[PDB]
């Protein structure tokens, strides 16, 4: 409605109105709030209604809009503030103050508007940041001093500063200059002594637990820079440690605050210090055993219960047993007497270890890495901890998570779905662990496995979950033992795994077995490689399972025969004793047979894992025999698919046969990845006919484009199409990438390949090129791009301007080809740089702005290759030395670089690229101070110096960026800048003072000599 | 039984279409940055009845930051997103947090990770641990794969509520009614049925 | 839960879509299990469909005969169709439809399940 008459300023401010705009905005809903919240925004971004906030904070009788109203301020105190005359600068101070006072003063309102007294305090942070001390020396003592008045200023005096120590010491790095951030450390150093004594007397004092939390949380904050002497000269440790732990208003806090105290290095040479930190340590598991738990309570059930703040405080407990004893435990170990706090603090990390909590579990589980990794080398330290250790070892076995490899999940077995890495992460730490368990103490280990197992036989504690989790555990641990430990291990855990497969005929039943039997046969590839036996019998065992009708069990049966073979190969080349014939002649004979009931992506990778196998026979002549054998089905299938396609080329039609071919060449894809060089005779059998394919395909994409729109590009039939010529781009970028014929590669499979993809996807409407085109291009330039110069040339004007053009009208579209195009430049550029010296002068402007481009996407993969691309060229132009060509691309683009590079530096979008922006800009710099430009960069009287034309130049260009800055800011910033262009650290920081100074007015300029 | 959820994060971490994936279901695959903040109800079913959420969801770009802070007033919970393929966007966490904080000094707060679908990750999950001293609960999440979608709403309903136990359950489903199409727009939709039967489904290399 | 007076004559996982007419595209409306439910008293069979981990109610109309499944020009694996009252948002809305399933043969079954679901609804 009339919401919008409080953004006219001519007559003054409605309050009542504004009352109303803000309440229609928190306590509304629908349209009138997105109202409303529009009006508001305008209203707080005016940059005159900071004029309005003190009659507001008078007259108002919303605290809401009280709070907009000193946001209002915040905004004017943090970014204009020494633009206000001073008069208004004291006002704002006396009112803001005054403020304070007032409401707390007034018991009620100090009881029910804590929030709008907490952003007053920030406000008048805010505000100290800007005057104090030098503007307001006295701000401490009268904060000590006016502390006696009352006990409600005394507590808001300690969110005051509390908020002041966070502003300076805690979130100061990137708000502030490197300058004013010392200065404001240094005058807090200065004056804390005096703020200890309040802050003391306080907790000993001891008023009401209102006053005694907001000093704590005060502490909390102090503990991160205060020296030493404040907390062990004094009596605080003890007031922490016994005192503020008995009440349950001040436990949580203190919690934290000895925590802090914890995580510092002691001097490590003072017996005094020592025995204080044994002590806080001492009292405050005596006052958890009395006041809130003792050792044998079972956390467990009172997490999951949560009660009150019950799980924040042992989340916080665990934090601070794992803290401390991560630093000091040794000061533990030596004394008897202090045996019993070592292992009743350990006692209550096992208790917490047992919670149901996945966050809190992984953060006791760093703690007994820590431990179990300093047991494993520390001489004399494991006897310590031997009955902790056993229970650690119960704790992890029985709550091990589902590896990877285990594709069979309830929910009913069924099968997997997605990747689950915040679980992949914890399955690899819970294994650290466990591993180090067992090398402390592998009888241990050993007899809690093969017990929980023989109590599976028995059905006396059988479940899904027992004989998962055991399973895992077992697998886990594998490499720990010896092999002849190891070799009685898995028999007996086979052996009781098979019993057990028998005995539960479910079909949920025997797929839960057959997984867990498959993960641990599959982690013990030692024992397979020496029993080739039971090798052979696995192996047979999965061929059988790949057509098992439970598709998890299948799917986990190809992963587990490439898994057994990436390990096992050699015993899969040989002929064994007993044996007729290497077991790969065997797997080849009847792969027809094993793979029927595949789906293709699982016969794909059963090929892929023959292609190991494979590889591992080095007698060239046999195992070029062994390829041609595994590749017979597909190169039979192909020389029909071919034979049929040639006469009479549009049986392609056929959505079975575009199928039929796009299995054949991603089964060639499949074996070329694992057989790399290798793969070289299977390719040559197919390359000239593929390419010819190629071709085929994309005259039919094209034809069906032209025929039914570009929407044709999104029917099954044409997307079949472009996986063919998909997958021919991926089956060759996989050999040359792997390639060590290099003579080959260039003389026998370059000029057909660029023959067949370059005009094609240059003359393609831009929907209908393959950015995979691009990905192929630049594996070819990275191997043998130094070989074919021409070749290179041919790549860029096939590709460089029209994908240019698909890329430069937003930072969307084609996202693909975008991140192919600039890793093409790149590689291009390091690698045969002659081909865009080369370039028309047109085209090689159109080069430098595609890489200012990249320097604009928010795009990760292109900023960083487009930062890239700009360092190399710069070095590639410096190699060049004093010719023509180098002086002339001085003269056209360094300033050009500069000024992008600044643009992103400054525009607050792309700070991602910090880094990489200001060793480019570093570069750029070093270059002109290091006169390694031979030509005037200019156009300004003779003779002058690069350097002079260099500041000049910048200073103009800052001066209207950024108007609101002085002459001598910019003047002081290029001056440290252009001194520090051999120093990135030094140069980093100056760049971001500067930064920082942009974002205000009045910024010192001696802030840039800080160095 | 409604709660004021506040949620906050760095420009682009896929707050609002975390949201609309709750709200409507669907996946929005454009980044319309958010000006200011949108609030959205949104209703779960659980064993304890039904829980509103007033979604308020912020903007993450500081140029469109509107009331900032002013948003976060009687906030009752909170979700703080980053995403795990920008690591600033995890820097940047403790700033969201204390500024949060600063106005809501005691309501559950879940961190999300979002964007795990991507292959690239770059925020690797053992660096993840902000929340430890914090008190905040975490996960890992995609917006676009709906991996652990549903749990910071189903962990704050826990806190919220009071209950551990509470899950979510089946709303009952009515009887649907028994409407015969309108023959006097019939031969209308066939306009809007061609347009829709000629406009390519999304994502069409995905399982589903 | 107000189901258990219905027999399930049919499941299959799928995603459903909602066509915006304004804004020209697809829009996803939920990904789970998609059910044919008949119900015992009035043997009529509607399609009831929920949401993966919210068990939220994406879909819930009757199968009604003037209704004929679709392709859509992107898809193998997919059926369109047009329906006029679902209540699965509340109050009954007319709706463009699309559902695709994990594999042709899925929606293959899917569209002779959903025609002989009309036979018995053509009583
Ligand atoms: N691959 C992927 N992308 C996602 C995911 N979630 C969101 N996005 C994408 O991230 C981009 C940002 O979208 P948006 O939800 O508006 O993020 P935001 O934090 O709300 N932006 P702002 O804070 O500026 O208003 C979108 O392109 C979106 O598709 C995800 O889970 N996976
Ligand atoms: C036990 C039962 C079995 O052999 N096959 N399952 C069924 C299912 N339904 C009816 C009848 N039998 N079982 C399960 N798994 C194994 C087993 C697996 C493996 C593996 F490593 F390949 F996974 C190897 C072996 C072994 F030891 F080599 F024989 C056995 N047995
Ligand atoms: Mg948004």
């Amino acid at each position: 409605g009339s919401m919008e008459g409080i953004l006219d300023f001519s007559n003054d401010l409605d309050i009542a109105l504004l009352d109303q705009v803000v309440s229609t905005f928190y306590q509304g809903s629908g349209v009138q709030q997105k109202q409303a919240q529009e009006i508001l925004t305008k209203f707080q971004d005016n940059p005159d209604a900071w004029q309005k906030a003190d009659q507001i904070l008078q007259f108002s009788t919303n605290p809401q809009s009280k709070f907009i109203a000193l946001s209002i301020l915040d905004k004017l105190i943090t970014r204009k503030w020494k633009l206000l005359p001073n008069d208004h600068r004291i006002g704002i101070r006396n009112f803001v103050v005054g403020m304070i006072i007032s409401m707390c003063q007034d018991d009620e309102v100090f009881k029910t508007q804590k929030n709008l007294i907490n952003k007053s305090d920030l406000t008048l942070v805010q505000i100290l940041k800007q005057e104090w001390p030098q503007n307001w020396p006295e701000f401490i003592p009268e904060l000590i001093g006016s502390s006696s008045s009352s006990v409600n200023v005394c507590e808001n005096n300690m969110i005051v500063l509390k908020l002041l120590s966070e502003e300076v010491f805690d979130f100061s790095a990137e708000q502030m200059t490197q300058a004013k951030a010392l200065h404001l450390k240094n005058s807090m150093s200065k004056e804390f002594e005096q703020i200890f004594k309040l802050c003391f007397q306080v907790l000993e004092q001891g008023s009401s637990s209102s006053l005694i939390v907001a000093t704590l949380e005060s502490l909390l904050r102090y503990l991160h820079w205060i020296p030493y002497r404040y907390i062990y000269e004094t009596n605080i440790l003890e007031l922490l440690s016994t005192k503020f732990m008995t009440s349950p208003d001040t436990r949580a806090i203190t919690l934290k605050c000895l925590t802090e105290v914890s995580n510092l290095k002691i001097p490590q040479d003072n017996d005094l210090i020592k025995r204080q930190t044994v002590l806080f340590f001492q009292n405050t598991l005596q006052q958890i055993a009395t006041s809130v738990m003792p050792v044998t309570a079972d956390l467990k059930a009172t997490y999951a219960n949560a009660n009150g703040n019950d799980q924040s405080f042992l989340q916080d407990l665990a934090m601070f047993l794992t803290t401390y004893l991560a630093r000091n435990r040794a000061l533990l170990e030596s004394d008897e007497s202090l045996r019993e706090l070592l292992l009743n603090a350990h006692q209550y990390l096992i208790q917490l270890s047992k919670i149901e909590e996945r966050e809190l579990f992984k953060t006791t589980l760093d703690y007994w890495h820590n431990l179990v990794a300093d047991l494993f080398y520390e001489p004399l330290k494991k006897h310590i901890y031997e009955e902790i250790c056993s229970q650690l070892r119960l704790v992890i076995i029985e709550n091990m998570v589902r590896p990877e490899e285990v594709l069979v999940v309830e929910n009913e077995i069924v099968r997997e779905f997605v990747k689950e890495s915040d679980t992949i992460q914890l399955y690899k730490s819970e294994r650290e662990v466990l591993v180090y368990l067992t090398h402390l103490n592998v009888i241990d280990t050993e007899e809690i496995m093969i017990s929980k197992l023989a109590r599976q036989i028995d059905g006396s504690e059988w479940s899904w979950h027992n004989i998962n989790t055991l399973s895992w555990a077992i697998g886990s641990i594998s490499g720990t033992m010896s092999e002849d430990t190891e070799k009685r291990f898995v028999v007996t855990v086979i052996k009781d795994l098979l019993g057990l497969c028998e005995q539960k005929r479910g079909k949920d039943n025997k797929a839960v077995v057959a997984s867990d039997i498959m993960y641990v046969v599959g982690q013990y590839p030692r024992f397979l490689k020496a029993h080739w036996n039971f090798l052979r019998t696995v192996i047979l065992k999965l061929f059988k399972f790949m057509h098992e009708t439970h598709e998890g069990v299948q799917d986990m049966a190809c992963d587990t025969f490439i898994k057994i073979v990436q390990k096992c190969k050699y015993h899969f080349v040989i002929q064994q004793p007993r044996e007729s014939e290497p077991f790969i002649q065997t797997i080849i004979r009847d792969i027809q047979k094993t793979t029927a009931d595949l789906q293709p992506q699982q016969v794909h990778t059963f090929y892929k894992a023959c292609g190991i196998i494979i590889s591992e026979e080095r007698s060239v002549a046999e195992r070029n025999r062994l390829l041609s054998d595994l590749m017979q089905l597909p190169n039979m299938a192909w020389d029909t698919i071919v034979e049929q396609s040639t006469a009479n080329p549009t049986l392609l039609l056929d959505s079975e046969t575009v199928k039929i071919i796009a299995n054949i060449i991603k089964t060639n894809v499949a074996v070329c990845t694992s057989m790399g060089a290798d793969f070289y005779p299977q390719l040559g059998h197919i390359y000239y006919n593929m390419l010819q394919l190629y071709r085929a395909v994309s005259s039919m994409i094209s034809a069906q484009v032209a025929a039914e729109g570009l929407i044709a590009t999104k029917t099954p039939k044409v997307r079949g199409l472009r996986t063919i010529k998909k997958e021919i781009l991926k089956l060759v970028e996989t050999y040359i990438s792997k390639a060590r014929n290099l003579d080959d590669v260039v003389k026998v499979l370059v000029e057909p390949l660029l023959n067949a993809v370059l005009e094609d996807y240059m003359n393609n409407v831009p929907d209908a090129r393959d950015a995979e085109v691009l990905n192929c291009m630049t594996t070819v330039v990275e191997k043998v791009g130094h070989m074919i110069p021409q070749g290179v040339i041919l790549i860029l004007q096939s590709v460089f301007e029209c994908t240019l053009d698909m890329i430069n009208k937003d930072f969307t579209e084609y996202p693909e080809h975008r991140v192919e195009f600039y890793k093409l430049l790149k590689v291009i550029n390091e690698k045969s740089f002659a081909a865009f010296l080369e370039l028309p002068p047109a085209a090689f402007k159109l080069f430098v702005d595609a890489i200012c481009w990249a320097f604009k996407h928010n795009n990760r993969d292109v900023e960083v290759n487009g930062l890239q691309i700009a360092l190399d060229l710069v070095k590639n132009i410096e190699r060049m030395g004093n010719v023509p060509f180098a002086n002339e691309f001085h003269k056209n683009y360094f300033f050009i670089f500069v000024s992008e590079t600044f643009f992103v530096l400054t525009d607050s979008d792309h700070k991602s690229g910090f880094s990489k922006q200001a060793l480019l800009l570093m570069k750029l710099i070093s270059l002109v101070y290091d006169n390694k430009i031979s030509v005037p960069l200019y156009q300004v009287p003779q003779g002058t110096s690069n350097q002079v034309y260099l500041s000049q130049y910048l200073a103009n260009m800052l001066s209207n960026a950024f108007p609101h800055l002085t002459s001598e800011q910019i003047a002081s910033f290029l001056s440290a800048l252009t001194k520090q262009c051999k120093d990135l650290v030094v140069f980093k920081g100056t760049l971001r003072d500067f930064l920082v100074q942009i974002k205000e007015v009045g910024g010192d300029p001696t802030d840039y000599l800080f160095a | 039984v409604q709660f004021k959820l506040v949620l906050v994060g760095d420009g682009g971490t896929g707050k609002t279409t975390f949201v609309k994936r709750h709200l409507t279901g669907e996946f929005e695959k454009k980044y319309v940055a958010t000006l200011g903040v949108e609030v959205h109800p949104l209703v779960f079913h659980t064993n304890r009845g039904p829980i509103k959420f007033n979604v308020w969801d912020t903007a993450g770009q500081e140029k469109f930051g509107g009331l900032r802070d002013g948003y976060y007033i009687q906030a009752q919970c909170a979700i703080i997103m980053f995403d795990v393929t920008s690591r600033v966007t995890y820097k940047n966490v403790p700033n969201w947090h204390r500024d949060l904080v600063r106005v809501c000094e005691n309501i559950p707060i879940v961190l999300c990770g979002n964007k795990v679908d991507i292959k690239d990750r770059k925020v690797k999950a053992k660096s993840i641990v902000f929340h430890r001293k914090k008190n905040l609960q975490y996960y890992d999440i995609s917006a676009k794969s709906n991996y652990n979608f549903e749990k910071p709403f189903l962990w704050l309903a826990r806190k919220l509520i009071g209950d551990p136990n509470l899950e979510f359950v089946a709303m009952p489903a009515l009887a649907p009614p028994e409407v015969v199409m309108d023959p006097a727009l019939a031969a209308q939709y066939e306009h809007d049925l061609e347009v829709a039967q000629t406009t390519a489904l999304p994502d069409e290399d995905d399982d589903l | 839960t107000m189901e258990e007076d219905e027999e399930v004559l049919y499941k299959v996982r799928a995603k459903l879509f909602r066509f915006d007419a304004d804004a020209k595209e697809w829009k996803e409306r939920g990904t789970g299990d998609c059910k044919f439910l008949k119900n015992k008293k009035t043997n009529k069979v509607r399609i009831l469909m929920r949401r993966d981990k919210t068990l939220k109610i994406c879909a819930n109309h009757i199968i009604a005969p003037e209704y004929t499944l679709k392709p859509n020009v992107g898809s193998d694996r997919s059926w369109v169709y047009a329906c006029t009252a679902d209540i699965a948002e509340g109050e009954a809305e007319a709706f463009t439809f699309a559902i695709r399933f994990g594999s042709k043969e899925n929606a293959d079954k899917f569209k002779e399940e959903f025609e002989k679901a009309q036979e018995i609804n053509k009583k």
